[PDB]
Order: structure tokens, then C-alpha cells, then sequence
RNA sequence: ACAGAAACCUCCCGUGGAGCAGAAGGGCAAAAGCUCGCUUGAUCUUGAUUUUCAGUACGAAUACAGACCGUGAAAGCGGG
RNA sequence: GCCGUCGCUGGCAGUCGGCAGAGCGAGAAAGAGAGUGGCGCGGACGCUACGCCGCGACGAGUAGGAGGGCCGCUGCGGUG
RNA sequence: UGGAAUGCGAGUGCCUAGUGGGCCACUUUUGGUAAGCAGAACUGGCGCUGCGGGAUGAACCGAACGCCGGGUUAAGGCGCC
RNA sequence: AGUAGCUGGUUCCCUCCAAAGUUUCCCUCAGGAUAGCUGGCGCUCUCCGCAGUUUUAUCCGGUAAAGCGAAUGAUUAGAGG
RNA sequence: ACGGACCAAGGAGUCUAACACGUGCGCGAGUCGGGGGCUACGAAAGCCGCCGUGGCGCAAUGAAGGUGAAGGCCGGCGGCG
RNA sequence: GUCUACGGCCAUACCACCCUGAACGCGCCCGAUCUCGUCUGAUCUCGGAAGCUAAGCAGGGUCGGGCCUGGUUAGUACUUGGAUGGGAGACCGCCUGGGAAUACCGGGUGCUGUAGGCUU
């Protein structure tokens, strides 16, 4: 016999969406053979990143994808992304952008054409660039959840700024203790 | 079950040597380090404020703080399923210039050196070290005695 | 050691390594008994290590040859001066036999030690192989040989082949 | 390149050494099996390939 | 109701089971632990890096003009070494075509 | 098997009996013939043998 | 001189064989001991760090920093 | 030789047919590219892509975990 | 000229059951006259693990397991069983 | 249907990975909490890094040995003053 | 060491509330009518926006009174120097 | 060559005794009004310069003690890993590698930094 170990024989990565709508694992075919077919590491990006679930896709704001396709150079280019394109209704001008995205936000659907941007999907990108050349990869804050909050050190150690889980936060609510220096102690 | 005491166990590694006590030199305090500077530990007993605890004893470690009388560094400690980087307040008197990035740095500086000649001269040197290769082969020459001849010993109950 | 076979006798020289300070040292040559040139020049250094200062990795071997036998077609008197270890001290010893080569005495020497002393091929060190004269012998079992009309019968004519005729008839036959 | 050409070796499977092991467990010098038998590695790759 | 005390016995295999890590080596290490007064002074010295700005354009320009007066200014056997050129799928194609129409 | 000869005999890619591979000696390897020396069987192969 | 084994004075040798509050260990000789002079750093206040450690507390401790102070010609040392 | 797992994040929409031309295994980053001047009407299989095909390595297991069951029981909405 | 050798894709994040009675062996080792005793250190095992050998066998020697054909071995053996 | 840290049971197949009896705290020692070991889900990249390994430099240490004509402690005998 | 003569049927991680993570879906800085009202299967389904009250999210911090989340260059004027 | 001040590594520098020290210094030395301090100008501090290398101090010496460094001790003691090696064990041998410490016997007995003198 051989003395290997297979701790870490089963590459515990997305083979395929979990989800079973059709619309989605018909496009999920598509980027399939252009991911093969082609030697663009670009279909591939976007096939991996269609496997993946809800919380790994997150959202895009309309602003931070104003303030990703301002930087220079990256004109007259098509803003691809993966998750959605939610609203910013923080944001007072609006330029022309040709966009490609899952879902687009019945309110940044207004914004966007009358601005005169298009709105493409992802098979018309894949019929007008299919190397997706000319493309601007994007991918929405996945620290944005507020689960990242409660992950880390654990609350209660010395310098780990971790918010807790309790029920309300309150004067009388974890406070007393293990945090005044007064009453025990703090970190 | 042992004693959590601070200095258990150092009645030898915290002793001077022998013939070796009294006033500690001055070389010691008129040496200088600078963040980066790679630092081995060496508990002396003699000055007791700032001792390193017996634990750091031995190990090396980077400066990245310097104070009037000490320094502040980072040695790994294994602590008992993994190895935390740990920032000590040693003084200076438990320090020395480790002389181990010594010895890379004076041949970094020679293979600069020897990569900048031999540049001019289109030939190729070589700067890796090599292990200690299998000796070649060479004639012993038995110039003229023959091979003086061993046998073993009898023995002898010399007890 | 562990005496395989039969013995050859090698012939091995070794020199230690130079160095700054001894430019050249001096070669050694010994007489190893032993399996195959492998386990020679590993006893080749057991032994310059009992005696030298010199060790394995602080020397070299250099040359390490098969020494045959000048008369193979003689009969001699080889004596041996043994160097063993009991299970309670160590004794020299010296025994006699009659062989034609000298491996061929030791491996009867190491088979020897075995038979009467349960002597492991890795007590027994062997310090002096010598040809001896027939008139300076000194075991009689070696003495009684040197008689020049010897003459003896075989008298007990053991069977063997014991199982080829395995069934048989006739009883057999021990007189010759 | 010979890193690069033993590491594009795949380790070579040998049979058992027809005819059999002297003794595993004791050194070659002993009477045995392991350690280094310069010479002789050819006798045991002959029986065991 | 003596029970066993302590024992280190499978732990040193339990740290293997996981391997013992060193510590993640990243480049710009905190600042945390440095004595007040020099972090202090090294925060009013970012906070007025910028004021001679400026001034360190009009070196780096200068130095970079320079650079053009200064690079402007300097500017084993025949038999297996003709087969492997033969051998070669560009640089033998010619020595192949003049052996091709060798046999005409 | 030793977890200091497990290592080696696998930095040997000797991961089962009977395997065989070829090692050029220097001090650093013959160190390591050492250490895992009860449980390999090496020499020097001839060119017949490669 | 009285003065004795042992008072007090004097010279010499004296690597510590003494002493440093306590158990032992370590350390200490123009000192960390002994004797004097002045004192209250045994004060106020931020954080960092070590020791046990989960690397949580308490206790103790180490490096600073900001104040106010003591000492000393000063360099310095001192927040038990 | 056969079964299975893992890996290749492997290959296959090219079944491109008288609107035809049947290829991408070969050591060497990239076009069997365009233009610009000197008779007989014929050709297996495939592809539930959640499908099919090719390669290697691997295959113990209590407590425990996970997956896959065209394994099984009873009722409900559809559908045979 | 990516500055020793050899080998090998690594890094990171959540959620998490069971466990928290252990025992044996080589070597070191404390109490005890010693113990198939009590107690530690390193490594390997049994527990959680079959198989060939040791007549028998938790722990010893070899060797770790999908189902099969041929060949060859280990440790042990070859008067008969 | 009182509670039970205690005793006894706890129902179909296959495939894959696979332990612990150890740390600290507890009116804790037949139990918990905690770290560890395990599995699951992944993700970021590769298609430089890392290592239960050696080599070469470089520090560390007071065990094995050895010592008492060397300190401390124990200790036999004469000889010369 | 304990349970077990035999056979049949029954027989043991269930449901509600809370929380956390993972996952699928719709909408997305919003989100949701769950309470209420209007219009056989149907006690269903549909609808209400001047029914979104309210919950959660969009702001934290302090015991509190309370406060509550980039700036830079430019001239021109007064002041120090 | 050598001395003074401040030193570096702190015996190859230390300890005992003896021999020689030109010149500059370094010292001993002469005093106590003033600075300062005591039983005591002994010490310390202060003002000096008649006297002298006597001593310290410098150099050298000793079949010197010590210290430093080598050899022998010794491939010995000890030691990593190994065997279905031996022995009833107590222990011992062997393969693979590393490898000491006395006694005993040799050699050496301060190098050196900055500044300033003498040796014109
Ligand atoms: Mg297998
Ligand atoms: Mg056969
Ligand atoms: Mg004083
Ligand atoms: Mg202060
Ligand atoms: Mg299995
Ligand atoms: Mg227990
Ligand atoms: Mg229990
Ligand atoms: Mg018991
Ligand atoms: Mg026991
Ligand atoms: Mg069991
Ligand atoms: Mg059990
Ligand atoms: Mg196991
Ligand atoms: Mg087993
Ligand atoms: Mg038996
Ligand atoms: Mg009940
Ligand atoms: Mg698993
Ligand atoms: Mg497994
Ligand atoms: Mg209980
Ligand atoms: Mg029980
Ligand atoms: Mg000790
Ligand atoms: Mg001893
Ligand atoms: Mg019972
Ligand atoms: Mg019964
Ligand atoms: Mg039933
Ligand atoms: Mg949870
Ligand atoms: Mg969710
Ligand atoms: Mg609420
Ligand atoms: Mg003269
Ligand atoms: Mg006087
Ligand atoms: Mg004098
Ligand atoms: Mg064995």
C-alpha cells in the first residue's frame, strides 16, 4: 500500500449552480462551451462565477460602478458583471454606459436609459464580444453583510473589535463586565 | 506538578559563567540596532530589570522598537500546536548582533559583485552554492614505501 | 559479519584524507577476511579504527583487491591467532588446520569457533593467519596428518540416497 | 537537468526480487538486506525489475 | 477513583495532523507597540510630506531629462550541431528545401 | 515507519516498498540515505541496469 | 596595661569563603553590602507587552509616553 | 480484467454534406486567411449536455460527518 | 544566472458532531523487594484493524484490506499432522 | 409523562472522509464549558510559495561522560614538619 | 460480565417558539400585509397604498444630559512675527 | 623604541620574589593662609617643587604558581538509529554515524584605538 492521505483528495469546489431555474442553467450552458471552446480566461471567470450561490454575488451599486468605470483609461468599455445592479439613489448625475448584468433594478433601468446607456444580458454579450474583449470585470463588496461582523476574533479578547450576537443592544445589555474597566475588567 | 514561578528552572541558564562575573563590559551598551536587525537572545543575570523570560532564552528573533535601554522584538514561540509571533521588551544586555545574516550578506554582495564582473567579460560564473560534491578521482602516489601493514591487537586485562 | 558462503581474502589499503596540516598521510594495508569487497572495506575500517585515530569519513580506501592463493594445489598448515568474546571476558586463542588456500582455513576457523564455542562471526576477530612449517605444528589432530604412507580404510560406509531406492528389497550394504 | 529529468520520472514499481531477500531487517554489512551494496545493486535489480 | 494525571502522548501528532503553521509574512508590518513620541513625529512628517511636492517634481522631471544625456550618450560535434539546425522547424527550413530538392 | 523517515521517504517519492528511484549523491543526500537507511536497499546501478 | 578562648586599638593577608528581612537558587566589591547627607518615583495619568494562558481574566512584572517631583556638580537613576 | 471514488476545474453543440469537401496528437508563442503590384444524388453511431466520451492515481475503518439511492411504507396535487 | 539540496499547487473563511475513563511496546525514567503494580518522557501500535507467521493470542515479526487470473516475495518455514 | 450528571434500547442499502481519551476553568474527579483533533459548505489565486527532510553558516543548553592533586559537601591511608 | 425459549403485530431525535450559519427563490435601500377591510373544492385564491400603522434595514456613541461620520489649492483683508 | 590621558577585549594582562630604568612625563615629596575635610593636611581638597627612583610604575628574569593554547589521554568514555544478536537476567558485543574529560607531556605570558610627549 501507499501511505498517502486523503484529507484533501475532494476539491470541495462549485461543479455546477445549486439553483434549477432554466433561464440561469441555459446561460450556464452557453459560458460551459465558450469557457471550453475558447482560450479566454474571461468565459471561465464568468462560468465560476455563475456557479456560485446568492451570497457570494453580491449586489453592485450604481455609484461605485460610476466610481469603478471612471478610473482612466477604461473608456467606451462594457461594465460585465455576475450579481446585480441595484439603485444608488445617492448619486445626482448618471453617464452613458453599456452594462451586462443578471438583474437590473426596475429604478436603475429608468436611470440608465434616460441617461442613454445600453443594458445588455448576458447572451448578447457573448454574441457581440465572445472573448469578451473590450469587457470591465466587476464584483460587488462580499464584506458588505453584516455577518462579517460577528467573524474574527471571538468579543471579549483583547483588541478584536467583533460585534456580538445579542437579542437588543441596550445600557443593560453586555455592557457591564467584561467591558467597563470599573466592574472586573475590559479588553 | 511543578511552580509557575517566573525563574524556575534557570539556576543555570541565567548564571554567568565561570570566572566570567562582576561588571558587565561596555561594548554591550555602546552597540547599536536598527529595525531590521536580526537579534538572538541570551539572558544575562547580572542586570535584572528587563530580563527576558527563560522561554526566549536561545531564540532569534527581528528588532521593530527601540527604546532608551531596550529594544523591542518579534521571536516565534511554539506554543503547543502552533507558532505565534510574540513582541518582547528585551534589554539590551540580553542581546547580541546575531552574526547569521551576516554571513548571506557578505556573499549577496559578492554575487552583486561577481554578477557585475563576468557582465563584461560574456563568460558565466557560478553564484549558487553547491553541496559538497563527491571527491574526484586522483592518484595516490607511493613513493617508495609499500603500505605499512595493520593487524589488531591481542588483548590485554589491563583492569 | 556474518560469514556467507565462503570467505574471500582481500587485500585492502586506505589512506587517511589530506589536510593543510598533513599533506600526505600514510597507507595502511591489512588483510581482511570476509564475504565480498562490501563487508571488507567495512571491516577494513572497524579494524583502522580500533588502531587509529581515523575513521570512515575522515579517509579514504585506496584499493581494495582479491588476493588469490600462491599454491591452491599445495596442502598447508594454516595457523590462526583468534581474538574472541564469551559471554563472560575475552580470550585469545591459536588453532591449527590443514586446508590449501587460507580463506579456506579461515571459513574452517569461523565454522570452528562456531561449532565449540558459539562464537557469532562478529566476535571473532582474527589477528594473524600464518603457513606453517609441518615439523612447527602443534595440534596432534593437525600433527597426525604429517605422515608420508598414510593409510586408512573407510569403515562405516553410511547409506545415502536413502530415498531413491526409497522402497526396496535387499537390506543395505555397509562394508567396502 | 537531471533534477528535471528524475522529477519527470515517475518512481519505477519493482516486482519482488525473484529468488527472495537475504534478511530484511539486518544491514547488508551484517548478513542482511538494507544499507548500501554499491557494487551489487545490479544482481538485485536483475531479480527484482 | 484515581484517574490518569496528564500526558503528552498523541499530542505531538495532533499538531502534525493540521502541520504547525509560522505565522503569515506580510509585507508593511503594523505600527502598533512603537514608542509614542517617534510615532508621533513620524505622523507629522507623512503629515507634511506632500509640502514639498512640488519641489520633488521639479528633481524627478530633472533627473529624468538627465536620463537622456545619460543612456543617449553610451548609445559537441560539427556533426550534432549542423543536424541540430537541420533539425529545426524554422530556422532549418531552408537547409531542409535545399535537401528536398536535393533528389531532383 | 518513524515521522523523520516518513519524510524522507517520501521527499524520496518512496511512498511504497519496492519502489525505485534515482538520487545524485552529494553531503546532503547521503545524509539522508542515513537517516532512512534501515529502510532502503541503494547502490550504485550500472548502465546496463538504467 | 590590666585583657583571659572572648572587650578595645594597630599592621598585614583576605574573589567574597560575609552581608544583601524570610525558603532555596541566581546576582552583587570605589556595590546590590556597611556608614552618613538630602528625600518620598511607595505620587498623578494614557495605552503596549510578558508570565499562567484559551493565548480569558486577577496577581505580579518589563518597556515606554505625558505630568508633576526627589536626588546628585552633572551624565544619570527613581513611579516601591 | 472488472466495479467505484478522486483528479484532469479534461474532450464533444463540428451531425459545419451537390449552398458538400469531411482535418486539428503534434516536440518548439501565433492563419490548412483574404484581396493588392512584379455519369451515378450517395455517406454507421451519437447529444435524456442533470448527456456522452477519454486518461491516470487511488479503494480499511468505531464514535462522528456528508452525499447518492430507478431502496422501501402510508396518504395529497397532477399525470400514465 | 529568482542566489543551497530534494520533494510537493497553495492560501483563506464560516458552520460543526463525536471526544475529554485509555492501554501496550522499544529506549530513557520516579515510588516500590518486586508485580499482568502506581507514575512520567519520545516514537510506534491496540482501541477504530483485517491478513501471513509466533500451535494458541488486543499490543510480538512481516504487512495494512474494492472483487478477480497469472507470477514473485516479506516475516516465518520445509520427517508426518 | 415529577426530576435523574445514572442503567438499558434507539428500525433500509451503498459511496466518501474520519477521530478523542489531551490543555485550562468549574462544590469539578461517572459530568460540563473551553482549546485541540473531525466532517461539511465554500471562496481567492496557480494551472510564486510550502516542508515532522537534509546541506552550509550561525547562536543556544549543563544531560551522558568526566572531575575531587579544581570550589561545596562527603571520605581511606600513610609520609614529612 | 449483563439482556435474549420461540413467532406475529406495535415500538424510540417528534412538533412549536427563539437564535445562528449555510443554501434556493422574489424584490432590493428598501422590504413585508402576517392584523384589518373589499370582492362544492373555497376555511382557498384575488385585491387594498390616503390601510406600510408597525417590524427589520438605512448611524453610531455616551450611564446620562446629549452630540452624531474627507478636504485642498487660490487670491483679497485683519492679527502675530 | 617608549611614556601620559581616556579606553577596547578583560590573567598570554593575574600572584610571589629578584635585576635594570637615559630623556620627557608619571610619581614619591614640601607645606595648610585660602577651597574642603578630618582624632589626626594620614585620606580628601588646596598652594607649591628642595629632595629622590627607594617604592609604585615600566622592562626583563624564575627547569616559578596561575592563565592561554596544543599533543597523549582516546576513536577510549559517552552517544543517534538498527537486528527473530548474545545472556536467565545484571549487562554485553556487532552494523550505521557522531564523539568527550583528567592525570601526564609541550609551547606562549598581553595585543590594540584616539589624542599628546620623550627618544631632538
Ligand atoms: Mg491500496
Ligand atoms: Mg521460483
Ligand atoms: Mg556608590
Ligand atoms: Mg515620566
Ligand atoms: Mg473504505
Ligand atoms: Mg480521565
Ligand atoms: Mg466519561
Ligand atoms: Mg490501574
Ligand atoms: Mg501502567
Ligand atoms: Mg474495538
Ligand atoms: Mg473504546
Ligand atoms: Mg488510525
Ligand atoms: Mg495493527
Ligand atoms: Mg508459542
Ligand atoms: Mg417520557
Ligand atoms: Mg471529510
Ligand atoms: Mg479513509
Ligand atoms: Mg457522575
Ligand atoms: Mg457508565
Ligand atoms: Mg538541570
Ligand atoms: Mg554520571
Ligand atoms: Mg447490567
Ligand atoms: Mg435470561
Ligand atoms: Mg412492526
Ligand atoms: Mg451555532
Ligand atoms: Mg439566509
Ligand atoms: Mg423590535
Ligand atoms: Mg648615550
Ligand atoms: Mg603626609
Ligand atoms: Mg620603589
Ligand atoms: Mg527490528
Amino acid at each position: 500500500g501507499v501511505d498517502i492521505r486523503h484529507n484533501k483528495d475532494r476539491k470541495v469546489r462549485r461543479k455546477e449552480p445549486k439553483s434549477q431555474d432554466i433561464y440561469l442553467r441555459l446561460l450556464v450552458k452557453l459560458y460551459r462551451f465558450l469557457a471550453r471552446r475558447t482560450n479566454s480566461t474571461f468565459n471561465q471567470v464568468v462560468l465560476k462565477r455563475l456557479f456560485m450561490s446568492r451570497t457570494n454575488r453580491p449586489p453592485l451599486s450604481l455609484s461605485r460602478m460610476i466610481r469603478k468605470m471612471k478610473l482612466p483609461g477604461r473608456e467606451n468599455k462594457t461594465a460585465v458583471v455576475v450579481g446585480t445592479v441595484t439603485d444608488d439613489v445617492r448619486v445626482q448625475e448618471v453617464p452613458k454606459l453599456k452594462v451586462c448584468a443578471l438583474r437590473v433594478t426596475s429604478r436603475a433601468r429608468s436611470r440608465i436609459l434616460k441617461a442613454g446607456g445600453k443594458i445588455l444580458t448576458f447572451d448578447q454579450l457573448a454574441l457581440d464580444s465572445p472573448k469578451g474583449r473590450g469587457t470591465v470585470l466587476l464584483s460587488g463588496p462580499r464584506k458588505g453583510r453584516e455577518v462579517y461582523r460577528h467573524f474574527g476574533k471571538a468579543p471579549g479578547t483583547p483588541h478584536s473589535h467583533t460585534k456580538p450576537y445579542v437579542r437588543s443592544k441596550g445600557r443593560k445589555f453586555e455592557r457591564a463586565r467584561g467591558r467597563r474597566a470599573s466592574r472586573g475588567y475590559k479588553n | 506538578t511543578n511552580t509557575k514561578g517566573k525563574r524556575r528552572g534557570t539556576r543555570y541558564m541565567f548564571s554567568r559563567p565561570f570566572r566570567k562575573h562582576g561588571v558587565v563590559p561596555l561594548a554591550t551598551y555602546m552597540r547599536i540596532y536598527k529595525k531590521g536587525d536580526i537579534v538572538d537572545i541570551k539572558g544575562m543575570g547580572t542586570v535584572q530589570k528587563g530580563m527576558p523570560h527563560k522561554c526566549y532564552h536561545g531564540k532569534t528573533g527581528r528588532v521593530y522598537n527601540v527604546t532608551q535601554h531596550a529594544v523591542g522584538i518579534v521571536v516565534n514561540k511554539q506554543v503547543k500546536g502552533k507558532i505565534l509571533a510574540k513582541r518582547i521588551n528585551v534589554r539590551i544586555e540580553h542581546i547580541k548582533h546575531s552574526k547569521s545574516r551576516d554571513s548571506f550578506l557578505k556573499r549577496v554582495k559578492e554575487n552583486d559583485q561577481k554578477k557585475k564582473e563576468a557582465k563584461e567579460k560574456g563568460t558565466w560564473v557560478q553564484l549558487k552554492r553547491q553541496p559538497a560534491p563527491p571527491r574526484e578521482a586522483h592518484f595516490v602516489r607511493t613513493n617508495g614505501k609499500e603500505p605499512e601493514l595493520l593487524e589488531p591487537i591481542p588483548y590485554e586485562f589491563m583492569a | 559479519m556474518k560469514a556467507s558462503g565462503t570467505l574471500r581474502e582481500y587485500k585492502v589499503v586506505g589512506r587517511c584524507l589530506p589536510t593543510p596540516k598533513c599533506r600526505t598521510p600514510p597507507l595502511y594495508r591489512m588483510r581482511i577476511f570476509a564475504p565480498n569487497h562490501v563487508v571488507a572495506k567495512s571491516r577494513f575500517w572497524y579494524f583502522v579504527s580500533q588502531l587509529k585515530k581515523m575513521k570512515k569519513s575522515s579517509g579514504e580506501i585506496v584499493y581494495c583487491g582479491q588476493v588469490f592463493e600462491k599454491s591452491p594445489l599445495r596442502v598447508k598448515n594454516f595457523g590462526i591467532w583468534l581474538r574472541y568474546d564469551s559471554r563472560s571476558g575475552t580470550h585469545n586463542m591459536y588453532r591449527e588446520y590443514r586446508d590449501l588456500t587460507t580463506a579456506g582455513a579461515v571459513t574452517q576457523c569461523y565454522r570452528d569457533m562456531g561449532a565449540r564455542h558459539r562464537a557469532r562471526a562478529h566476535s571473532i576477530q582474527i589477528m594473524k593467519v600464518e603457513e606453517i612449517a609441518a615439523s612447527k605444528c602443534r595440534r596432534p589432530a593437525v600433527k597426525q596428518f604429517h605422515d608420508s604412507k598414510i593409510k586408512f580404510p573407510l569403515p562405516h560406509r553410511v547409506l545415502r540416497r536413502q530415498h531413491k531406492p526409497r522402497f526396496t528389497t535387499k537390506r543395505p550394504n555397509t562394508f567396502f | 537537468h537531471f533534477k528535471e529529468a528524475n522529477n519527470f520520472l515517475w518512481p519505477f514499481k519493482l516486482s519482488s526480487p525473484r529468488g527472495g531477500m537475504k534478511k530484511k531487517t539486518t544491514h547488508f554489512v551484517e548478513g542482511g538486506d538494507a544499507g548500501n551494496r554499491e557494487d551489487q545493486i545490479n544482481r538485485l535489480i536483475r531479480r527484482m525489475n | 477513583a484515581k484517574s490518569k494525571n496528564h500526558t503528552t502522548h498523541n499530542q505531538s501528532r495532533k499538531w502534525h495532523r493540521n502541520g504547525i503553521k509560522k505565522p503569515r509574512s506580510q509585507r508593511y508590518e503594523s505600527l502598533k507597540g512603537v514608542d509614542p513620541k517617534f510615532l508621533r513625529n513620524m505622523r507629522f512628517a507623512k503629515k507634511h510630506n506632500k509640502k514639498g511636492l512640488k519641489k520633488m517634481q521639479a528633481n524627478n522631471a530633472k533627473a529624468m531629462a538627465a536620463r537622456a544625456e545619460a543612456i543617449k550618450a553610451l548609445v559537441v560535434s560539427r556533426k550534432l550541431h549542423r543536424l541540430a539546425y537541420i533539425a529545426h522547424p524554422k530556422l532549418g527550413r531552408r537547409a531542409r528545401a535545399r535537401i528536398a530538392r536535393g533528389l531532383r | 515507519v518513524s515521522p523523520k523517515v516518513r519524510k524522507v521517504l517520501q521527499l524520496l517519492r518512496l511512498r511504497q516498498i519496492f519502489n525505485g528511484t534515482f538520487v545524485k549523491l552529494n553531503k546532503a543526500s547521503i545524509n539522508m540515505l542515513r537517516i532512512v537507511e534501515p529502510y532502503i536497499a541503494w547502490g550504485y546501478p550500472n548502465l546496463k541496469s538504467v
